[PDB]
Parts: C-alpha cells; structure tokens; sequence
C-alpha cells in the first residue's frame, strides 16, 4: 500500500 | 473511429470550424491523444491555443458530449506538471468545473470533481484557490445520501479522492473553516467498505492530523480513533499504511490525545505492526511507538503490560537500519521518563546488547541517542547502586571497547559523552 497519487490522468 | 492518432493541427482544423460538430470530432480526437500511454503531446496541445477553447465549451450545457470530451482533456492536461496545470488554472477552469459539478449527468459532474482533485493536488496554492472558488458544498452535496452504498463506487472513490486532496499539503495547511466543513463527511467515508475509499479517508485523516495540536483536537473531538485502529487492524496494506501513518500523527500531540489512542486498542497491533514484513510499516510503528515512549509512566506503563518492550528489542536486533534509528528513539525515550522499574525492566527484556551493537553505525546521531540511552540507564543503576552490575554486562558483550573508542571521535556530544561514561564508571 502507498501514497495517494498528487494527480492523475483518465487513461485510455 | 475517424477520431484516433490525428495530429494537432488537424485538431486545431476542426476547433476553428465554426461548426459544432466539427468542434465535437475534434475534442474527441485531443482526448483520446491525451489518453495515450507513452507520451501524450501536452506541451503541443498548450502551445497551439487550446486550453481557453476547451474551457468554454465545459459551459456548452445544450451539448453535453462536448462537455464530457473537454471536461476529461482539460483533466488529463490537468494531470501534468505544475506548469500543465497552472496553463488549466489560467484558463479559467475552474468556475466552469465548479459549475459542472451540477450537471444532471453523472458521468460529466464526475469528470469535473476529477479534474479538480488535479487542480488541488498540484499544491496548497491552488488547493485554497479551488477552495476560494466555492468547491465544497457542491462537493459535500454529491454526498448527500442516505446511504452511500447506492453511488456507484468509481463516483464515490473519485469524491473521496478529490476530497482528500483538499485536505493534503502544509505551507501553509487547508483553512480551518474548509476543515470543519469537510471532516463530517470524512468521517462518514471512514465506516464505508469499499477499500480504496477507506485507504483515502485515511490519507485525509493524516494529512490533517500531520500539524499542531490543535488540528490534531480538531480530528480527536470527532471520535474517529476507534475507527483508525480498527483500520490499523485490516488486512490491506493499502489502508494499513495510512491509518498507521494518521495513528502516528496523534500521538505526536498532548499526553491526552496520546490516551485516547491507547484507549482505543491500539498497542494490541504492535506486536504485529513491528514484525510486518512492509519494512515502511515496521519503520513507522516504531516511530509512533516512540513517541509513545515519550509519554507518563503511566502510558509507558501500558506498553510494557502489552507485552511490547521485547518487540522494540526485537526491532532493535534486526531491522533495516532507519527502523533501528527510530527503535533508539524509542529506548532513549523510555529511558527518560521510565521510573527505575520500567528501566530495570528494559534491562532484563535484553536491551544492552543489541544496543551496543548499534553503537558501531556511521550514523552520528544515532550514536548520541544511543549514548543518553546508556547515560539514563546507569543513571537509574545509580538510584539502586548497581552501576557494577551494568557496568560487567556492558563490558561482557563488547560495549566498553565501542565505547572507549568513541572517545577517539570527532564530535562536540559524541566524544564528551563517551569519556564522561568512561570517565564515570569505567576508570
């Protein structure tokens, strides 16, 4: 378990 | 489709039509560039003029796939660097996501409340401009249900995801207001059983357990301790970990706070939270056992009735070195605040050994910590004259050679330490 992505992109 | 690999300028053709269709095609076509695996051509998308085109048609409400296809565009660009997202940001954005958080379609308000967790997530900054801009109740209002269950679950982790990036980053932390406004739903996702959901209300909880003590009692007050250490005792690492880490934030608070965690149950995981096999998990147990061990002798009390002073010994014989470190801390703790019991104790669960044996790291601060370690301990041998006793066990297991030698070290603490000890009750 680990940190929550900063961000993220909606991927294809 | 006829909307897969086309190239920007054919992008920026069908964006300049003035045909609304031809908008649409060409959106879909930028989305489905950006949601390539290797490489989507962010910088290029920027540099022709886009953005202020896409963020316009996020309020085209008599055209929702459009809506959609810019909504997931401008997320994907939102996902970049602080420069991508501050392109996003200047666009004006984020009124018009604010706005879609209403849409009547849910896959278009989920789109919204996901590009805005990008925007949050780049950085207190635009965390509080999001803020600023009248996020939360719209956010707090898609939650408004009976009963959480009846969301469907990528809805309800994306929320959660967003919510907790507004609660994430320190210089300076959320606002208060925007903290008390958020937290009842916190709790709320905290009961929810969906795993990533409660690996995310958890990371909230620790984002805004990590301050000062007054947000910590912010968190306390709403009663969610039982909770996290029934987390602390699930089975996922994935909500193990933060729930350790917000647990571990607590007790860095008041002697209080540190009680309510103890009375919730807590020292009953230790024994397993040292010995996981998750070396991080190991680490921060015994960073959170540590401050633990700063605590009354009444809560130093309850971690020897746990059973947990032969897992620090444990801990202190083998494990990765930066748990070792913080195992140290813990005994240079214990030892300050022990009564002459507890550090007699220590004593007979093996303490010196593997102590010593620490003695010889390339770590200079751990070497101090383990020096007041030995220091408050002969102080206590001191109070009952057993300074002979402690000194032969030191001496039997290599710990006089070590020592000694220090004093050939160069350090202000180190070498002091090291000849006074030697001085004191090895001459």
């Amino acid at each position: 378990n680990e940190g929550s992505g900063s961000k993220r992109p909606k991927v294809e | 489709q006829g909307t897969v690999n086309w190239s920007v300028e054919d992008i920026v053709k069908g964006i300049n039509s003035n045909n609304l269709e031809s908008q649409l095609q060409a959106t879909q076509a930028a989305r489905k560039l950006l949601s390539r695996e290797k490489q989507p051509p962010i910088d290029n998308i920027i540099r022709a003029g886009l953005i202020p085109k896409f963020v316009s048609f996020l309020g085209k409400t008599d055209c929702s796939p459009i809506q959609f296809e810019s909504a997931w565009a401008l997320t994907n660009i939102a996902s970049g660097t602080s420069e991508q997202t501050k392109a996003v940001v200047d666009g004006g954005a984020i009124p018009a996501f604010i706005s879609l958080l209403a849409s009547p379609h849910a896959h278009i308000s989920e789109q919204a409340v996901w590009a805005l967790g990008n925007i949050a997530g780049d950085g207190s900054a635009f965390r509080d401009l999001v803020i600023k801009h009248g996020a939360i109740d719209p956010l707090l209002a898609l939650l408004a249900v009976p009963d959480l269950s009846t969301l469907a679950c990528g809805y309800l982790r994306n929320l959660t995801w967003t919510l907790s990036n507004l609660c994430r980053n320190k210089n300076p932390a959320p606002p208060l207001d925007a903290v008390e406004q958020i937290l009842p739903t916190l709790v709320r996702l905290l009961h929810h059983n969906d795993p990533e959901v409660l690996a995310d209300s958890c990371w909230a909880i620790s984002y805004l357990t990590d301050g000062p003590n007054e947000r910590i009692e912010m968190v306390v007050k709403k009663g969610v301790v039982p909770q996290l250490v029934k987390l602390l005792g699930a089975t996922e690492l994935p909500i193990v970990t933060p729930a350790l880490r917000a647990i571990g934030n607590i007790v860095t608070g008041t002697d209080e706070q540190t009680q309510k965690v103890i009375d919730a149950g807590a020292l009953a995981v230790f024994p397993s939270l040292l010995t996981n096999p998750k070396t991080n998990i190991q680490k921060e147990a015994t960073w959170t056992m540590s401050n633990i061990t700063a605590g009354r002798q009444d809560q130093i009390q309850q971690v020897v009735n746990h059973g947990l002073v032969p897992f620090l010994v444990g801990v202190l014989s083998k494990a990765d070195f930066k748990t070792q470190k913080e195992a140290a801390w813990a005994i240079t703790n214990y030892t300050s605040g022990g009564t002459v019991e507890q550090i007699v104790y220590l004593v007979h669960c093996g303490i010196i050994e593997p102590l010593m044996n620490l003695l010889s790291a390339k770590d200079t601060k751990i070497i101090q910590v383990i020096l007041d370690a030995i220091s408050n301990i002969f102080q206590a041998a001191e109070k009952l004259g057993e300074t002979e006793k402690l000194s032969i066990m030191i001496e039997e297991c290599g710990g006089l050679d070590k020592i000694e030698a220090l004093q050939r070290h160069e350090n202000e603490s180190v070498y002091k330490a090291s000849l006074n000890l030697i001085e004191k009750y090895f001459s």
